[PDB]
RNA sequence: AUUCCGGUUGAUCCUGCCGGAGGCCACUGCUAUGGGGGUCCGACUAAGCCAUGCGAGUCAAGGGGGCGUCCCUUCUGGGACGCCACCGGCGGACGGCUCAGUAACACGUCGGUAACCUACCCUCGGGAGGGGGAUAACCCCGGGAAACUGGGGCUAAUCCCCCAUAGGCCUGGGGUACUGGAAGGUCCCCAGGCCGAAAGGGAGCCGUAAGGCUCCGCCCGAGGAUGGGCCGGCGGCCGAUUAGGUAGUUGGUGGGGUAACGGCCCACCAAGCCGAAGAUCGGUACGGGCCGUGAGAGCGGGAGCCCGGAGAUGGACACUGAGACACGGGUCCAGGCCCUACGGGGCGCAGCAGGCGCGAAACCUCCGCAAUGCGGGAAACCGCGACGGGGGGACCCCCAGUGCCGUGCCUCUGGCACGGCUUUUCCGGAGUGUAAAAAGCUCCGGGAAUAAGGGCUGGGCAAGGCCGGUGGCAGCCGCCGCGGUAAUACCGGCGGCCCGAGUGGUGGCCACUAUUAUUGGGCCUAAAGCGGCCGUAGCCGGGCCCGUAAGUCCCUGGCGAAAUCCCACGGCUCAACCGUGGG
């Protein structure tokens, strides 16, 4: 698969990164998000305790695929901010 | 309503000046009691949300929110509900920005940018105009607020003059008046948002509202109602406008 | 009053059993492969309101008028049923062969991807063939000019190799 | 597509009605592989009756208590921490459901209120001084079959009550500061009265303390905002085998009452008020945006979504509150029904599911507050059968499948035999998707495998002059017509035609129909000119000159919500659908 950044904006209000991109991948499944989570933090340099991918779309008939992911500067304003579902299915926690 | 006052709103039934997406849920939020009306103004939600995309959901928004960081003419708003309208200043300071509310051509509100020095300033057009205990003058304005003056001073302010105040202080720094050769700004009917100079002003008997023609830059001349004109300078805009 | 109701985008014959127009659209049908009568009365439908819309401006004056005028024209245009320098009676001499000539499937026929009719409606249907980079599997789809010569093999597909036997079969013709 | 075709005679041309051919809606026979989108599903008969669960809460930063784990000391305690109920505050008048009543200022539309109310919110100008009081919780004792409910003890508040001041309202006499088109309005000064505020409360730090520094709060006045009340002009059904109707009726004067104007209600004085341009009475019905159909002019309908109105088994009437004479609150009568230890006590799903009854006629006693919003809270949050997610159903619309290719043979359309190909759909897996699941979408392994019906076959009207039965019997027949032993028309076989995951039957509206006629019909002989004439209203009215500007034409201000309709562009694979602009 190849990975293409497509907008990384600032949001300083929440505290956050907020990364839209393009995964192309012809022939092959749907890529799982613990290797897009891989993939984007050894090209952008994060912290992958504070990275949080939003979601992965496919659509019907593409060889690519579109992406949302949000890093946070820090581990409390993210345990603050972001829903505990989307935590848990991220594994970021572990489900009671 | 068969026993009480409405509390909902539904999408179908939203203002028709609002930035908003009419089929995509049932209800919208219900604007809370304040400023301006109902026709020339929004929640503050939408702007948040809706218009800068700060946030996403309605909770992070009212986080936002909370911790104070949206400024409307110079003071701290935390309630969602809040009526946001025509001439106002939107202020986030943690990001350094500012905004003027604003109607469209086609009557629908819209964010200018602006300056951070004219940001301090707002402009007010005189509603009506009373005698108060003590013999002094309360001035109502346009938004709804008010201010007192002196009775030396009754001459010096009459309804349809603007008043440009320093915000959040209120404090009086000029007076613009309602004659021919001052500039005008539209903000409702057919010609709104459309621009100029006075020309000649029309009255009618029974209590029907008094006209007014303005010639446009490129030489062209029509007519609104007098009510309709904001005054924003003497022969050149004292604001920013598009 | 009423809420919408949606409504069928294709009109029936006014009469079912007459000789000359059942001999028309059989010998119509037999040529371009098609699977039923509504498919081919929903072509018709969109000739007629093409036309409907070209007897009302003919007859209009006015400001928006000319806009729905030059918007008309430049639609038939942009679906490649009109050349650049076409007027608006022009409009008036469209048949039904240049809407069915437009079809993914007769394209797909024409472009020599495929053998038969029966055979492009196939390779559409079961996903061979990538129109400007995207997979599309309705041979009824109306090709625009613009990308009809991005039209080939996809690229996941086994047509997509020269040495395929069922490929090679289809280039003898 | 601005359309015709069959039927009155031995044969002909007319008038005229019936039938055929199209679209949409409700019930229904036979038959069915996949997906997507949407404002679809106990409205028609019964606004009939309802077992069970759920459909409205929230605040510990308003206040005293109960209990538990721990820290300092503890004889005793003080702290911190976390649950429980009670007092207290705000909400429960919105949202949801149905269409019984109503022919009316109910609704649409333009205006008015100088004749009015408004808790929550916004701005500005000011204020928070002094006193008193009970009571829930808790402990003692209880009653009653239960629903409920009694006496004694003790206690707090942002609970309750007083005093003062501010303030409010009525009337009389002056002055003219304001708005407005116009002052019974606003503002200033005297005078006689009546009504009459407030919680400096709570939380956190700097405080050795003294006191600051923030946040959430309390009361009055002026204006706005929000939600309403009231009024006027204009507009939209059927009946004369309903012609006269009204007597607080119509107006006036003087009062009462109301938030407020008003015969809204009284006392007194007059005779008015409506009507053949259809009063009154009777019939039927919630109004509109819109929806079906038609070339258009028109004709028909108004369940589903939005806005307005009304109702909570039928008929009456009140308490609290800013707002109700209140669907999940109170009272009486009437009519059903449930529990009783027989003394008594309770209940109406036209909320979501679910049951019975009625009928031709309509679904799961499921999952979630993650999204959209509402109420409460300083906030993090909590609740919500609203809303969101699925389950059942030939609801509507959009896009597909039930194989493809080559070479041979046949009756050459199509069927069969060989050789090869593909995998939409199908079966089993991984990822993504989701609040969690399911669908959907991307990949991998298997394999043409897993997938066609309904009606019709004499003319109208596309399609057989073939075969076997029956014999005016049985049967068919929208209409015209078939069948009486040699039936192209009934029943069946084999053929053929139309449409196709659909295709037939029954009932309704529009078209057909210039068989309702403004556009646009008829009345000598076919339905149809009053037996004749005079004249009231109404309609229709001769030529020229001058004036006006109501009708009429042109230009321009303020309006006629959104959704729905047409066009271009953009986002879901295209489309249906959804967004941005123009109309
Ligand atoms: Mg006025
Ligand atoms: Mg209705
Ligand atoms: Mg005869
Ligand atoms: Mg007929
Ligand atoms: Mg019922
Ligand atoms: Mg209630
Ligand atoms: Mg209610
Ligand atoms: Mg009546
Ligand atoms: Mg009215
Ligand atoms: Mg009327
Ligand atoms: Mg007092
Ligand atoms: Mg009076
Ligand atoms: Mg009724
Ligand atoms: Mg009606
Ligand atoms: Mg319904
Ligand atoms: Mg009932
Ligand atoms: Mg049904
Ligand atoms: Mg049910
Ligand atoms: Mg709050
Ligand atoms: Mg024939
Ligand atoms: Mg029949
Ligand atoms: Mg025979
Ligand atoms: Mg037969
Ligand atoms: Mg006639
Ligand atoms: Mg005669
Ligand atoms: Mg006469
Ligand atoms: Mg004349
Ligand atoms: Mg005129
Ligand atoms: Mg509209
Ligand atoms: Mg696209
Ligand atoms: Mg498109
Ligand atoms: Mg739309």
């Amino acid at each position: 698969m190849e990975i293409k950044i497509t907008e990384v904006k600032e949001n300083k209000l929440i505290g956050r990164k907020e990364i839209y991109f393009e995964i192309y991948h012809p022939g092959e499944p749907t890529p799982s998000r613990k290797d897009v989570k891989g993939k984007l933090v050894a090209m952008l340099d994060l912290n992958p305790e504070t990275t949080v991918i939003q979601y992965i779309r496919s659509y019907f008939g593409s060889y690519k695929s579109k992406g949302y992911a949000k890093y946070y500067y820090d581990k409390d304003r993210m345990l603050y901010i972001e829903p505990e579902y989307i935590l848990i299915r991220d594994g970021i926690i572990e489900k009671k | 309503a068969r026993k009480g006052p409405k509390r909902h709103l539904k999408r179908l039934a939203a203002p028709t000046s609002w930035y908003i997406e009419r089929k995509a849920y049932k209800w919208a939020v219900r604007p809370r009691p304040g400023p301006h009306n109902m026709r020339t103004s929004i929640p503050l939600l939408y702007i948040v949300r809706d218009y800068l995309g700060y946030a996403k959901t309605a909770r992070e928004a009212r986080k936002i929110l909370n911790e104070g960081k949206f400024l409307v003419d110079g003071r701290v708003r935390k309630d969602y509900k809040f009526p946001v309208g025509i001439m106002d200043v939107v202020s986030i300071p943690e990001t350094g920005e500012h905004y003027r509310v604003l109607p469209n051509r086609i009557g629908k509100l819209i964010l200018h940018p602006i300056s951070e020095e004219e940001a301090n300033i707002k402009p007010l057009r005189i509603r009506n105009k009373r005698m108060v205990k003590g013999a002094k003058i309360q001035l109502n304005f346009h938004d709804g607020t008010n201010h007192l003056i002196p009775l030396s001073e009754k001459d010096n302010y009459f309804t349809s003059y603007t008043v440009l105040m320093k915000v959040p202080e209120r404090e009086i720094l000029e007076v613009l008046p309602f004659e021919k050769g001052a500039y005008v700004f539209v903000t409702q009917g057919k010609n709104v948002a459309r621009k100029g100079r006075i020309v000649e002003i029309k009255k009618f008997p029974m209590g029907w509202p008094d006209v007014v023609t303005i010639e446009d830059e490129e030489g062209e001349l029509f007519d609104t109602l007098k009510e309709y004109a904001f005054v924003v300078g003497r022969d050149k805009p004292r604001i920013s406008l598009p | 009053g009423d809420p919408k109701r949606q409504r069928k985008k294709y009109e029936t014959p006014p009469h079912p059993w007459i000789k000359e127009r059942l001999d028309r659209e059989r010998v119509l049908m037999d040529k371009y492969e098609l699977k039923n009568k509504k498919e081919l009365w929903k072509h018709e439908t969109q000739l007629k309101n093409f036309r409907r819309r070209a007897r009302r401006l003919l007859a209009a004056r006015g400001k928006q008028a000319e806009i729905e005028r030059e918007q008309l024209l430049a639609r038939l245009k942009r679906l490649g049923l009109l050349p650049e320098d076409a007027v608006l009676d022009d409009v008036l001499s469209l048949t039904i062969e240049d809407i069915l000539e437009r079809r993914l499937q007769t394209i797909v026929y024409k472009k020599g991807l495929a053998r038969t009719m029966r055979q492009a409606r196939q390779l559409i249907v079961h996903g061979h063939i990538e129109v400007n980079g995207q997979i599309i599997r309705s041979p009824s789809y109306l090709v625009l000019k613009e990308e009809e010569d991005t039209i080939t093999y996809a690229r996941t597909s086994p047509f997509a190799n020269p040495q395929h036997p069922e490929r090679m079969m289809i280039e003898k013709a």
